[PDB]
């Protein structure tokens, strides 16, 4: 159990950080740097999740 | 996919499906977790990461191609 909520405790402080990043950066978005592509560009990676079955 | 393989009218057949498809979740979500229907269905119409989704590319084709030129308006029944 030890060894297992150990792995836990280094996930969540490294999720902890990625955090603190994210509203870091979120907290600094200028509404007037947003900018728009054509309408006709697919060009962009379609974002897929996780699907790792055990 | 199956919208975009057929004419604007089948918009009404999508809004059904993805109610069913909303309630599912909800179902779903009720003995298991599960990402938001929001997300999911962002993910599926490639719009997180892009401004513009697919259902409105495809509107936007059928515009242009089928449904302008296709089509005879009637002021009295609109």
């Amino acid at each position: 159990l030890f060894n297992e909520a150990h792995s836990f405790s280094f996930r969540v402080n490294s999720l902890q950080e990625r955090v603190d990043r994210l509203s870091v950066s979120v907290t600094q978005l200028d509404p007037k740097e947003e900018e728009l592509s054509l309408q006709d560009i697919t060009m962009r990676k379609a974002f897929r999740s996780s699907t790792i079955q055990d | 996919g199956r919208f975009e393989s057929e004419d604007l009218t089948s918009i009404v057949e999508l809004d059904g499906l993805l109610e069913i498809n909303r309630m599912t979740h909800k179902l779903l979500s009720r003995y298991l977790t599960l990402d938001g229907f929001d997300a999911m269905f962002r993910e599926a119409n490639h719009n997180v990461s892009a401004p513009y989704g697919r259902i409105t590319l495809h509107v936007f084709w059928e515009l242009n191609y089928d449904f302008l030129p296709n089509y005879c308006y009637n002021g009295s029944t609109n």
